[PDB]
C-alpha cells in the first residue's frame, strides 16, 4: 500500500497501492467504493476542499522503468471523473538516469525492489553510472510536420504533446497489452509489455508507421521468440486518435527484427510507402495500394546474411533514385527500379561497395551531391557527383563504448535549409566521472565547410531533431525540451 | 480514470481468397427457392418500373412470379404451342410473347384474359421478341425466317420496317440505350451486325465478328457491348470498333447472360452469365470483366435473371434450367390516463435554451469467457473455454489471452483428471491445426511439467498421451515432408 | 427540462431552459448553502439511479450522483429525495445533506456538496414519507430531525446532530393509510434560512392521508405526550392527498389532491377553519398537481396536469 | 545567428529529497477554488480549475531571482518544499504566493497579473540542517528540519515568527526526535507521528510509533509495534 | 415588457432601471460602456416608483413615488438619502430639475417647487384651467427658470411669476406620453398609444412639423442641436429621425431603422436608447431581466439595419472534463482494431486409369466442388499419370488451388501433400522457365514456410513427450 488518507470526517480512509485503483473505504459498515483504471499507480492521496470536495493525487507512472513519470490528478469527490490532469513529456531513456527509483513493493521484479533490493539496488545503479561508460539515454522521438506536434513513443503508448502550449494533448494505447485493461500484482509485475520500439509518419503526415516487439511470459515453452510486429495508422487533421489500418506479423520470417525503417518522400508516391532493413540485409519496400486501402509489399531484395549485426541504416536519394545503405564495415547503393547495385555503364568508380572501418551507425545526405556517414569511430564527408573524400573527423576519443548501434541514428539528424547538426556528451568529474553531464550542440552546413556555431549546454542532451519551421529541439534528461534557431 | 477495453479478438493474417466486401454481397444472396416447370423454360425477364415482378417463359406457358412473395402470380396460356420469348415494356405493362407460330402476341401484365394485340411475323416460328428501352411504342422480333422486323403498335398488319442483311438463324438482337437508332444483330455465325433504323437499314453501319455462334448480344454500357456466344464472350466497344476484352473461363456454351447498374451493392456493375451447367458467374467492367463469383446448380441452366437497380427491396437472382427449373436466389432485407400521466418522455428538447446529455451506449453483450477473465476467476475462465460447444477460433483467442494476460500454471493449478481431458480432447482436435500448434505445445508442455506423476496413477490419461504421441508423430512427418518439398521449391526457383 | 423563470405579474419571462436527455423529471428542488450564501445549486431527480446537481453564463455545470458508497441495494430509485441543512457539532461546520427513500424503510443520507454516504435509518413497515424538522439549541447551533413516517401510522423521530438514532416513536390517531408528512410553522424547506440565527423550530405538523383526511398536530404538546391527539382533523377532500404545504409563516396549509379537478383546500391555522370564499365553481384549476407558496411575497403558484401553472397573489401580505 | 533557448519544461518538482513523508503532494488550492499551483522541475503552472488549461506560467528562466536561486548550473539541491497561499509578512492583502524551497527561502511574489520583476526576497535562520517541512494553524507556524549527525535522520521541530523587523525570523526550537524511520502529519496540519529505533535497542520489537501535538501538548503519547503487532505476523 | 421605468444618465454612461421583482419595485443602475449586484429594493409592496429622474457632487437619482413624497437616492453609497414630503396623500405624476430648483405635478393638478441645497418645499402651488395633468418640463430660458411647459393630452405655457396659463397647443387625443424641448421655441409631443410626434414651435403657438414612427412610440431621445432623435418602437425598432427640422413636407418618415434579431431567428425587443453626435447607444434585454448594451454609428449605418446578437438558442452542452462521446479527458485511448487487415510479410503481391480432362476441365472452369471430387482421390499411380498428362500452366494454376485448399482447410493437406510433389516433378522444368515463381506460388511457399517454422518447437514438444512416457512407463 502507499497512500492512506482520512477525510475530514474521520469516516473514509482513501487508501492506494500497487495495482491502479483506488479505494475509498466508509469505516462503519466496513465497505468501499473504487476507482480501478488510472493508468499508473498511485503514490499520493489527499482530500483538497473545506467540505471534502476534491480528491488530489498523484500517479507514478512505473511502466517507464527507466524515467519515473509522474502525474498530477484531481477529481471532483461528486462524479469521481477526472476534473484536472497535469502531466509533462514521459521520454523512454535506455537506463534510469540519476536517483530514479523503483517504488516498494514486496518481491523484486523488473519494475520493483524489496527493501534489501532497496538498498542493493540503489548501490548497484550508483555504482554502474560511476563505472560504466555506456551512458546513453538515447530516446526516440518523432515530430509530426502537419501539426508540428511532439510524439513520444512510451512504453506500450503514445504521449502526443505540444510544446508550444507545453501540454500533453493525448495519451493512447498501440498493443494488445495489459496497460489499461489490468493492474499489476506481485507476481505480475515480472510480466511487461510490448514494447513500440519504432514509430515515425510519412510526409504525406497521414500514415503512422510503427513497429513494436512482443515479450512472452517467462518459463514457458515460447518465451523464447520475440515476435515482431508493424502497423499502419492513419487520423485526420480534425481528429487526434489514429486507428490502425494495417497489421502485420513476422517482417521478413520468424524472429529477425526489422530494426531500420525508412518512410517514402511525396516525389515517389506521394510519400505512401516505407523500407524496412534488418541485420540481415534485406530490403522491404511497402506501398499503399491504390484500390485497395491496405499496404502490400510491392518491392523486396531478399539476401540471407550468415552473420547478424543490427547496426544497420539506410538512405534515400530525394528524387528516388537510389538507397543508400549503411551496413557494418560497408556501404551499399542500391537502384530503386531493380533492387540491384548501382551499376554505372560508363564505370567511372562511382561504385556501390565501400570499405569502412567500423560499424556505420548513419548514414545521411544533405543533398543529392553531399553525403556524411558517421561509422562508430569517425565521421567522413563524401561528394556523389564525384566519389571525392572532403572532410573526416574523430569519433573515438568520445564515442568510445557509450551507445550501441542505432543510437546515433536517432540522435543526429540532417535538415533540407541549413545543413547538419550533430551532437556529443561529456561529463565534468572531480578527482571518478561525477554524475554531471555537460553536452554540445555543433552547427555544420555544406557537408562540414565549418562549424556554423558550437554551443555547449550544462547538462546532459539526450535527443535532437528539426521542426519543420528550421529549428532544432534538443532534450535533456529532465523533460525540458529546448530549441536553437535563427 | 478510463473505460475498461474490450477484449481484442486474434485476427490471423489473411488466408487466399480473402472474403471481398463483394463476396459478402453474393453470399448474402442467400435463399435459394427451386421451382419446376415441365419442359425447358427459354427467357426469364424482370418487370422495370415495379421490380417486384419477373415473367419466366414455360412449356406452352407464361408465368409471372412476384418477388416478396416468390409465388406464381399471373398465368398466360392462351398460346398453342411453346413460348419463345417474353419481354416486358418499359412503361412496365405490356409483356411481348414469341411463340412458335410466327405470331407474336403482346399484351398487358396482369390482365391474361385480353390478346391486346396479336401481330404476325414470318410463317417461321419467332424467336426474340424485345420492347425498346428509350422509344415506348416500338417493337423488334425475330424468327427461323433470317429476317428481324421492326413494328409499330399501330401497323399491326405490316411491319414498320424489314430489316435483313443476315446469314442463318437470327436469334439475337438488343438495343443500345444511349442511341435510339442504332441496333445490333447476333445470328449463328457469330458476327454481330450493326444497323440502323433511320436510315435506309437492309445493309449495316458495322459488323464484328464472333465466329462461333453469338447466342447473345447487351448493349453493357453506352460504348462497350457483349457477344455471349459459343464457349468465351468477348466485350466490343463499338466506338473503338473493336473487342475491349475476352473472357473464356466458361465450361460449356454459355446461354444467359445480363447486367445490372448502379445499384445497393459494394459493387457497382455486376455481370451475370450462365453456361449450361447450373454455373452462373458475375463479372465486372469496373475490373475488365474479371471473375468475382460464382454459383453451381445441377442440371443445365437456361436463362438467368438479375433483379434491377430500383429494386426498392429484396433483389432476386433466378436460373431455369434445361429440365425447367427456377433458381429465385433472395437477397432479403396503456391506457389514455396512462399516456396522460406520462406523456412528456417524447420531447427529445428542440425548443430549450441549453441540452445536455451524458448518456452512455448499450455496448455487445459480453461472453462468459470474457466476463471469467474480466473477474479473473482464471480457472473457470479455462473451463469456459473448454466447453463443447465453443469455436476454434474462439478457443484459440482465450488461450491466447489466458497466456499473455496471466500465467498457465494459475490457469492449471487445481486441475484434476476430468478438468484436463477437455484441454487435451481440444488438444487432439486442435493440435493439427498451423495457426495454434506452439501454443497448444505450450500448454502441453506446462500440463505435463505439472501433472508428471499424476499421469501416473490415473490411466485413461496415459492413452490420452498415447494418441497424443500417434498424432505428433503424424505432424512430425508432415512437417518434415514439408520442408523437403521447402527444398525442392528452392530447387526450382 | 428545467425551467427557471422570472416571476412578475405582468411579465413572467424565461431566463433559463434546460433539457436534459432521457431523464424524466419527477421532482426538481433549489438549495443555497447556509455558510456560504453563494453556492445555489439545483438538484433534480426521476425513476433513475442519478441525480442531477446543476451549479449556479451559457454552459451548463451538471454533475450527477450515481454511486452509493455503502450500497446500491436499498434503492431502486432517486424519485423522491429532500434537501436539509446540517451542523458537524464537533466542528461547527454546516453543510448541505440529501435524504432519499429506499426499497423497505430505508433513508439514505448524501453529504449533497461531494456525494458521500453520510448515515442510514431504516423504518419498519414501507415509508411512505418523511420530512426535516428542525431545532434551534443555542445562538450559533440547532441540530436537525428527520421525521418519518410508515404506511400504517407511526412515527419515528431520529435525530442527525449526532449520528442516526431514534429519539422517538408516536403513532398517528387513526391514519391507516398515510401518504404525507409536513412540518411548518418555522424554518423548513418551503421557507428556507439565509444565516443560522434565523432557523426557528416548526410548530406544526401535518400528516395527509389516502382517505382524504389530514390530521394536525401541535409540536408543543406532541413531543411530550408521546401519543398525541391531533388539533384538527380535516376531511374536506374525497381522493388521496398529495400536496400538504405550510405558509412561509404558519397560517395557512395548502392540501392537494391529484385525482380529480379542483381539489386545492386552504385552511386557515390556528382556527382550523377551511377557507370558504376561495376556490370557487369557478376558479381555473384543472388536476392540481404541483403546490408552491413564496418565501415572502404572498404568491402561490400551483401547476396542473395540463402543463399549466398559474399563479394567485395573497393581498394580505 | 541560432540562438537557444529552452521552452517546455515536464516533471513536477515533488519532494523525493524528503522521502520519508506521506504528504508529498506539495501543490496546493488557493482560498476561492479558482486556480491550482504546481510547481515544476523548471517553473510554476498555475491552472483555473474550471477552463483546465494554464493560465498562469512562472518561468524560472524569464525571472531573475528565481534563475539565481533555483536554475543553478552546479547544484539541483534547492528545490521548492511548499506553496503559502497568504503573505507571511502582510495579514490579508489574496492573491499572494509564498514559495518555500529546499533551503530556507521565503519567497513572496504575485500571481493574477504581471509578477513583478522585484519579490520579497527572504532567508530564515539556523539553515544548517536542511528544510524538511512547514505549515501553519492561525498566527504561528511550524517548521520542520531534517537533521544528520545509522543512515537515519533525526527531526528538530521549531516555530517560527516574524514581524518583529524585515529580516528577523525569530526560531523558537520547540523540539527534537532522533532517528525517524516514517513520520507523518494530519491533515488538520496540528498532529503529527513518527518512529524509532531507540526501541529496537531497549527491546526486541524494532520501532514504536510517537504522536505529538503541535500547537498545544495535549496528544505526546508512544506506543510500541510490539504492542500493535499480531502473532501471526 | 419586464422593465418598468428606466432613464439614462446625461452623457449617456450609466442607466437605472426600476422593475418588479416578486411584487416589490427594485431599482437597479447598470454602467452602459463596459455586473453591479447592488439593487434597491423597495419596503412595502403597495407603494410604486412613478418617476425617475438622473442628477449630476455625488451623482444620484430621485423618485416620485405613490407616497407623495420624492426619494432622493445616492447611487454610489446605494442608500435613499432624503425624503422631501409633500402635504398630500397623493402621487408625484411628473418630476423635473435644473440645478437646485426642483418641480413636480402631484396627481391633485398640484405644483410644487422644492430646494435641494434647503432640503425644503419652497412653494405649493395650484392653478384653475388644468384638470389633469402628468408631463411637465421647464423651459431652458438659461438661468430663468420661468414660462414651463405642462401637458396632459393639450400642452399649456404656464409661467411661474405670472401663475397662469398663456399658450395652448392642441395637444393630442391620448395622454401626452413625453414631453421634451429639443432647442429654443421648438419641442416634441407624443402622447400614448401614438405615432406622431408633433415638434411645436413655442412662440408662434404653431405646430413646426410632424414626425410619424411605423408603431406607438415608446421612448425618445434627441442629440445636442436637434441633428439625430432616435425613438424606441414599442413593438421593438430604433427609429431615428436625422435633421428633422428642415424642410408632402408637413410630415416627415422615420430616416433609419434598426432592429436587433438573435443568430436563431427570434427578435429582441428594444427599450431606452440614448444617441450622442455620431455615437448611439441600444439596450435590450438579454436574459429575463438582464440589460445588455451596444454602441454603434449610426451615420455610417445604413438605412436599414439588423443588428445581430449571438444567443444560446439550441446550445449544446461542451464540458472541458468530458470528450465528445463515452470518456473523459484524461481517459487515455485504448487500443481497437476493427476490420484492419493482417498480413504475413511472406505473402507477396505486386511483385491407363487417369483424371487427366476433369483436371483440365476443373482448371479451365474452377468449379470448386468438381475440385474436390478429384481431389477426394489418392493413387499416386493415377496421380502420376496425371500430371504426366497435363498441361504446364494448369498444372501451374492447380498448384495455386492446391495450396489455397491446404490453407482454408489444413486437414485436407494429408493426401495432398504428394499432388505438389508430382507437380513439380513431372513439370520442374516449366517453372524454370516461368520468370514469376513467387509471384505464382506466394501462397504455397507461405504453407511450407508456416509448417517448417511449426517444426522444431514441435520436435521439443517431441522430447518433453517421450521423456513423461517413458518415465511413467518405467515408474
Amino acid at each position: 500500500v502507499l497512500s492512506l488518507s482520512f477525510s475530514h470526517d474521520g469516516s473514509y480512509l482513501l487508501s492506494g497501492g500497487w495495482e491502479k485503483v483506488m479505494s475509498l473505504w466508509q469505516l462503519e459498515t466496513n465497505s468501499q467504493q473504487f476507482l480501478p483504471r488510472l493508468n499508473g499507480i498511485i503514490i499520493d492521496c489527499q482530500v483538497l476542499g473545506p467540505q471534502g470536495n476534491y480528491y488530489s493525487l498523484i500517479l507514478q507512472m512505473t511502466e517507464n522503468n527507466s524515467n519515473s513519470d509522474y502525474q498530477f490528478l484531481l477529481l471532483n469527490a461528486s462524479d469521481l471523473t477526472s476534473k484536472l490532469s497535469i502531466n509533462g513529456p514521459l521520454p523512454v531513456f535506455n537506463s534510469t538516469i540519476k536517483h530514479i527509483q523503483q517504488p516498494i513493493s514486496a518481491m523484486n521484479t523488473k519494475n520493483s525492489n524489496s527493501i534489501t533490493s532497496l538498498n542493493h539496488s540503489k548501490k548497484k545503479q550508483s555504482r554502474k553510472l560511476i563505472k560504466s561508460r555506456r551512458q546513453d539515454f538515447t530516446t526516440n522521438v518523432e515530430i509530426n510536420p502537419i501539426n508540428k506536434n511532439l510524439y513520444f513513443p512510451h512504453i506500450s503508448a503514445v504521449q502526443i504533446f505540444d510544446f508550444y502550449k507545453n501540454e500533453q494533448v493525448n495519451y493512447q494505447y498501440l498493443t494488445s497489452g495489459v496497460n489499461n485493461s489490468m493492474g499489476k500484482v506481485r507476481f505480475e509485475l515480472n510480466l511487461q509489455d510490448p514494447i513500440i520500439t519504432d514509430l515515425k509518419f510519412t510526409k504525406d503526415g497521414q500514415w503512422m508507421i510503427t513497429y513494436e516487439i512482443e515479450y512472452p511470459p517467462n518459463d514457458l515453452l515460447s518465451s523464447k521468440d520475440l515476435t515482431h510486429i508493424l502497423k499502419f495508422w492513419t487520423k485526420n487533421d480534425n481528429e487526434t486518435n489514429w486507428n490502425l489500418k494495417t497489421k502485420v506479423i513476422n517482417p521478413h520470417g520468424i524472429s529477425v527484427p526489422i530494426t531500420k525503417i525508412l518512410p517514402s518522400p511525396r516525389s515517389v508516391n506521394n510519400s505512401q510507402g516505407c523500407l524496412t532493413a534488418d541485420n540481415n540485409g534485406g530490403l522491404k519496400f511497402w506501398s499503399f495500394d491504390s484500390h485497395e486501402s491496405n499496404w502490400c509489399l510491392k518491392k523486396i531484395s531478399l539476401p540471407n546474411f550468415n552473420h547478424f549485426s543490427n547496426s544497420v541504416s539506410l538512405a534515400w536519394s530525394q528524387d528516388g533514385s537510389l538507397i543508400f545503405h549503411g551496413f557494418d564495415d560497408k556501404l551499399q547503393i542500391l537502384d530503386f527500379d531493380t533492387f540491384k547495385k548501382f551499376e554505372s555503364l560508363e564505370n567511372t568508380k562511382t561504385v556501390s561497395e565501400f570499405t569502412l572501418d567500423s560499424e556505420i551507425q548513419t548514414v545521411k545526405l544533405i543533398n543529392d551531391t553531399n553525403l556524411i556517414v558517421a561509422t562508430r569511430t569517425t565521421l567522413n564527408a563524401i561528394n556523389l557527383l564525384r566519389g571525392q573524400v572532403i572532410n573526416s573527423f574523430d569519433l573515438y576519443p568520445f564515442v568510445n563504448g557509450v551507445y550501441k548501434n542505432g543510437h546515433m541514428d536517432r540522435l543526429i539528424t540532417c535538415d533540407e535549409r541549413t545543413g547538419n547538426i550533430a551532437l556529443v556528451i561529456n561529463q565534468q568529474l572531480t578527482d571518478v566521472p561525477t554524475i554531471n553531464y555537460k553536452s554540445r550542440i555543433i552547427i555544420f552546413d555544406s557537408d562540414l565547410s565549418t562549424k556554423l556555431g558550437n554551443f555547449t549546454h550544462h547538462e546532459y542532451i539526450s535527443w535532437i531533431g528539426w521542426n519543420y519551421d528550421t529549428d532544432f529541439i534538443f532534450l535533456d534528461i529532465e523533460s525540458t525540451l529546448g530549441v536553437v534557431g535563427t | 480514470s478510463t473505460a475498461r477495453p474490450r477484449i481484442i479478438t486474434s485476427k490471423a493474417p489473411l488466408l487466399p481468397q480473402q472474403t471481398t466486401p463483394e463476396q459478402r454481397y453474393w453470399r448474402q444472396y442467400t435463399s435459394a427457392q427451386l421451382v419446376k416447370e415441365h419442359n425447358s423454360v427459354t427467357h426469364i425477364s424482370f418487370n422495370p418500373q415495379h421490380p417486384h415482378d419477373f415473367a419466366v417463359t414455360s412449356s406452352t406457358r407464361v408465368q409471372i412470379f412476384s418477388s416478396r412473395t416468390r409465388q406464381v402470380i399471373k398465368t398466360f396460356s392462351r398460346f398453342k404451342d411453346v413460348v419463345y420469348s417474353a419481354s416486358f415494356r418499359s412503361d412496365g405493362k405490356l409483356l411481348c410473347a414469341g411463340d412458335a407460330t410466327g405470331l407474336v402476341s403482346v399484351y398487358d401484365s396482369y390482365n391474361p384474359r385480353t390478346i391486346l394485340l396479336s401481330i404476325n411475323a414470318s410463317t417461321h416460328p419467332t424467336h426474340v421478341t424485345k420492347f425498346h428501352t428509350q422509344d415506348n411504342k416500338i417493337l423488334a422480333t425475330a424468327s427461323d425466317d433470317r429476317v428481324t422486323r421492326l413494328w409499330d403498335i399501330s401497323n399491326a398488319y405490316e411491319p414498320q420496317l424489314e430489316l435483313t442483311g443476315a446469314t442463318d438463324y437470327v436469334r439475337t438482337l438488343s438495343f443500345i440505350p444511349a442511341a435510339p437508332h442504332l441496333v445490333a444483330t447476333g445470328s449463328y455465325d457469330g458476327l454481330i451486325r450493326l444497323y440502323d433504323t433511320r436510315s435506309s437499314g437492309s445493309t449495316p453501319i458495322y459488323s464484328l465478328n464472333h465466329d462461333q455462334p453469338v447466342e447473345n448480344v447487351i448493349a453493357v454500357s453506352p460504348t462497350q457491348i457483349v457477344s455471349c456466344g459459343g464457349n468465351n464472350f468477348k466485350v466490343w466497344d463499338l466506338t473503338s470498333n473493336k473487342k475491349l476484352y475476352e473472357r473464356g473461363n466458361f465450361n460449356k456454351a454459355v446461354t444467359c447472360l445480363d447486367y445490372v447498374e448502379n445499384f445497393d451493392s459494394p459493387m457497382q456493375s455486376a455481370l451475370i452469365a450462365s453456361s449450361l451447367d447450373g454455373h452462373v458467374k458475375v463479372f465486372d467492367p469496373l475490373d475488365n470483366f474479371q471473375v468475382k463469383f460464382g454459383w453451381k446448380f445441377s442440371g443445365p441452366v437456361l436463362s438467368c435473371a438479375v433483379s434491377p437497380s430500383t429494386a426498392q427491396g429484396n433483389r432476386h437472382l433466378v436460373a431455369g434450367l434445361s429440365s425447367g427449373l427456377l433458381a429465385i436466389r433472395t437477397k432479403k432485407k396503456k391506457s389514455n390516463n396512462f399516456q396522460r400521466m406520462m406523456r412528456g418522455s417524447e420531447y427529445q428538447g428542440d425548443q430549450e435554451h441549453i441540452i445536455h446529455n451524458d448518456k452512455v451506449r448499450s455496448q455487445r453483450r459480453m461472453r462468459a469467457f470474457e466476463r471469467n477473465i474480466n473477474q479473473f476467476k482464471w480457472s473457470e475462465a479455462l473451463d469456459n473455454a473448454f466447453v463443447p460447444g465453443m469455436a476454434k477460433e474462439l478457443t484459440l483467442t482465450v488461450l491466447q489471452e489466458l497466456r499473455k494476460r496471466g500465467k498457465v500454471r494459475v490457469a492449471l493449478y487445481g486441475r484434476d483428471e476430468s478438468t484436463l481431458e477437455p484441454l487435451l480432447n481440444w488438444c487432439l482436435k486442435g493440435i493439427e491445426d498451423v495457426r495454434s500448434a506452439s501454443i497448444v505445445a505450450d500448454w502441453v508442455a506446462v500440463v505435463l511439467e505439472l501433472y508428471g506423476n499424476t499421469l501416473e496413477s490415473s490411466p485413461v490419461l496415459q492413452e490420452l498421451m498415447i494418441d497424443l504421441k500417434t498424432k505428433v508423430r503424424h505432424e512430425i512427418h508432415k512437417s518434415k515432408e514439408a520442408q523437403r518439398i521447402e527444398g525442392m521449391l528452392q530447387l526450382l526457383t | 427540462t428545467l425551467r427557471i423563470y422570472h416571476i412578475d405579474g405582468k411579465t413572467n419571462h424565461l431566463v433559463t431552459s434546460l433539457h436534459l436527455v432521457g431523464s424524466p423529471i419527477q421532482t426538481c428542488t433549489f438549495y443555497t448553502s447556509l455558510s456560504n450564501q453563494n453556492q445555489q445549486n439545483i438538484f433534480t431527480a426521476g425513476r433513475r439511479r442519478y441525480m442531477h446537481s446543476w451549479d449556479l453564463s451559457q454552459t451548463a455545470k451538471i454533475e450527477k450522483f450515481s454511486r452509493l458508497y455503502g450500497h446500491e441495494s436499498t434503492q431502486r430509485s432517486f424519485e423522491n429525495f429532500k434537501v436539509a441543512h446540517l451542523q458537524n457539532s464537533q466542528t461547527n461546520s454546516v453543510h448541505g445533506i440529501v435524504l432519499l427513500q429506499g426499497n423497505n424503510g430505508w433513508i439514505n443520507i448524501l453529504h449533497s456538496t461531494s456525494g458521500l454516504w453520510l448515515m442510514g435509518c431504516k423504518i419498519e413497515g414501507v415509508i411512505t414519507d418523511f420530512c426535516i424538522d428542525y431545532q434551534p439549541i443555542s445562538r450559533g447551533k440547532f441540530r436537525t430531525i428527520l421525521i418519518a413516517v410508515n404506511a400504517y401510522g407511526e412515527v419515528w423521530e431520529f435525530d442527525l446532530n449526532k449520528n442516526g438514532h431514534v429519539i422517538r416513536r408516536w403513532k398517528d390517531q387513526g391514519g391507516v393509510g398515510i401518504t404525507k408528512i409536513q412540518v411548518g410553522g418555522g424554518t423548513t424547506t418551503t421557507c428556507p434560512a439565509l444565516q443560522i440565527s434565523k432557523i426557528k423550530q416548526n410548530r406544526w405538523l401535518a400528516v395527509g392521508s389516502e382517505s382524504g383526511f389530514v390530521n394536525l398536530y401541535d409540536r408543543n404538546n406532541a413531543m411530550t405526550s408521546s401519543t398525541p391527539t391531533p388539533v384538527a382533523a380535516l376531511d374536506q377532500l374525497t381522493t388521496t392527498i398529495s400536496n400538504l404545504q405550510f405558509s412561509p409563516d404558519g397560517q395557512i396549509l395548502c392540501m392537494a389532491s391529484r385525482a380529480v379537478k379542483d381539489a386545492l383546500r386552504l385552511v386557515h391555522l390556528p382556527s382550523c377553519s377551511v377557507f370558504s370564499n376561495w376556490p370557487t365553481s369557478g376558479t381555473p384549476l384543472g388536476k392540481v398537481t404541483s403546490v408552491a407558496f413564496s418565501p415572502s411575497g404572498g404568491l402561490l403558484a400551483v401547476g396542473n396536469e395540463q402543463g399549466k401553472v398559474r399563479l394567485w397573489k395573497l393581498n394580505h401580505y | 545567428q541560432y540562438k537557444l533557448s529552452v521552452v517546455s519544461g515536464g516533471k513536477p518538482a515533488l519532494n523525493n529529497l524528503s522521502s520519508v513523508t506521506g504528504n508529498k503532494n506539495i501543490a496546493r488550492l488557493s482560498q476561492d477554488q479558482r486556480n491550482y499551483i504546481i510547481p515544476f522541475n523548471n517553473q510554476i503552472k498555475v491552472y483555473s480549475v474550471e477552463t483546465r488549461q494554464c493560465v498562469k506560467t512562472l518561468k524560472f528562466a524569464n525571472n531573475s531571482l528565481l534563475s539565481g536561486i533555483f536554475l543553478q548550473e552546479e547544484e539541483n539541491n534547492e528545490s521548492i518544499v511548499k506553496i503559502l497561499l497568504g503573505d507571511i509578512t502582510v495579514p490579508q492583502q489574496a492573491h499572494l504566493i509564498t514559495v518555500f524551497t529546499n533551503n530556507g527561502h521565503v519567497i513572496v511574489l504575485n500571481y493574477k497579473g504581471k509578477l513583478v520583476e522585484s519579490p520579497k526576497h527572504f532567508k530564515i535562520s539556523l539553515a544548517d540542517e536542511k528544510l524538511a517541512n512547514v505549515f501553519h494553524s492561525e498566527g504561528n507556524y511550524r517548521i520542520l528540519t531534517t537533521f544528520k549527525d545509522n543512515s537515519l535522520q533525526s527531526y528538530r521541530l521549531y516555530a517560527l515568527t516574524f514581524d518583529d523587523a524585515k529580516k528577523q525570523f525569530e526560531v523558537a526550537h520547540q523540539a527534537e526526535w532522533h532517528n525517524v524511520i516514517l513520520s507523518n502529519i494530519s491533515s488538520n496540519g496540528k498532529l503529527l507521528a513518527h518512529m524509532c529505533k531507540d526501541v529496537s535497542t531497549k527491546d526486541h520489537e524494532h520501532k514504536s510509533i510517537s504522536v505529538v501535538s503541535l500547537f498545544d501538548d495535549s496528544v505526546n503519547l508512544s506506543f510500541p509495534l510490539g504492542s500493535i503487532l499480531s502473532s501471526q505476523t | 415588457s419586464p422593465v418598468l421605468q428606466s432613464a439614462y444618465d446625461p452623457s449617456g454612461q450609466y442607466l437605472c432601471y426600476v422593475t418588479v421583482a416578486l411584487d416589490k419595485q427594485r431599482v437597479g443602475v447598470q454602467p452602459t460602456q463596459r455586473w453591479n449586484e447592488n439593487f434597491l429594493y423597495l419596503e412595502d409592496s403597495k407603494l410604486k416608483v412613478t418617476c425617475l429622474k438622473w442628477v449630476n457632487d455625488t451623482v444620484a437619482i430621485i423618485l416620485g413615488m405613490n407616497n407623495g413624497e420624492i426619494w432622493l437616492y445616492s447611487v454610489l453609497a446605494n442608500e435613499v438619502t432624503y425624503k422631501f414630503t409633500t402635504g398630500n396623500s397623493y402621487e408625484i405624476k411628473d418630476i423635473d430639475l435644473m440645478g437646485n430648483q426642483l418641480w413636480c405635478i402631484d396627481s391633485s393638478d398640484a405644483f410644487y417647487q422644492f430646494d435641494l441645497l434647503q432640503f425644503k418645499l419652497l412653494q405649493h402651488f395650484r392653478i384653475n384651467n388644468c384638470v389633469q395633468l402628468n408631463k411637465l418640463t421647464i423651459v431652458p430660458a438659461g438661468d430663468s427658470v420661468a414660462q414651463l411647459l405642462v401637458a396632459s393630452h393639450s400642452i399649456s405655457l404656464i409661467d411661474i411669476e405670472e401663475k397662469k396659463v398663456v399658450m395652448t397647443f392642441p395637444g393630442h387625443v391620448s395622454p401626452v406620453s413625453t414631453l421634451q424641448v429639443i432647442t429654443n421655441e421648438f419641442f416634441i409631443s407624443g402622447a400614448e398609444g401614438d405615432r406622431f410626434l408633433n415638434v411645436y414651435d413655442i412662440h408662434s403657438g404653431m405646430t413646426k412639423c410632424v414626425l410619424v414612427a411605423e408603431s406607438d412610440i415608446k421612448e425618445l431621445s434627441h442629440s445636442g442641436q436637434a441633428d439625430s432623435i432616435a425613438v424606441t418602437t414599442e413593438d421593438g425598432s430604433l427609429e431615428i429621425f436625422v435633421d428633422p427640422l428642415v424642410s408632402g413636407n408637413k410630415s416627415k418618415k422615420s430616416s433609419k431603422k434598426i432592429q436587433i434579431v438573435s443568430k436563431d431567428g427570434r427578435k429582441v425587443p428594444i427599450y431606452n436608447a440614448f444617441i450622442n453626435k455620431d455615437l448611439l447607444n441600444v439596450s435590450w434585454l438579454q436574459n429575463a431581466t438582464m440589460p445588455y448594451f451596444k454602441n454603434l454609428q449610426w451615420r455610417e449605418i445604413p438605412n436599414e439595419y439588423t443588428v445581430e446578437i449571438s444567443l444560446n438558442w439550441n446550445n449544446k452542452n461542451k464540458s472541458a472534463d468530458r470528450d465528445l462521446h463515452g470518456k473523459d479527458l484524461a481517459s487515455a485511448t485504448n487500443y481497437v482494431e476493427g476490420n484492419a487487415r493482417v498480413t504475413s510479410g511472406d505473402n507477396f503481391k505486386h511483385v491407363t486409369g487417369t483424371v487427366t480432362v476433369i483436371l483440365s476441365q476443373a482448371l479451365q472452369s474452377n468449379d470448386h466442388s468438381l475440385l474436390e471430387t478429384v481431389l477426394n482421390n489418392r493413387d499416386e499411380r493415377v496421380i502420376r499419370d496425371t500430371i504426366f498428362r497435363l498441361k504446364p500452366a494448369l498444372a501451374v494454376i492447380l498448384l495455386e488451388r492446391l495450396a489455397e485448399r491446404i490453407a482454408r482447410q489444413t486437414h485436407r493437406q494429408g493426401p495432398l501433400n504428394v499432388w505438389v510433389k508430382w507437380c513439380l516433378i513431372i513439370h520442374g522444368g516449366y517453372l524454370v522457365s516461368i520468370p514469376n515463381l513467387m509471384s505464382t506460388l506466394s501462397s504455397l511457399h507461405s504453407t511450407l514456410k508456416r509448417r517448417s517454422d511449426l517444426l522444431p518447437r514441435l520436435l521439443a514438444l517431441d522430447a518433453r513427450l517421450d521423456c513423461t512416457i517413458n518415465k511413467f512407463k518405467t515408474l
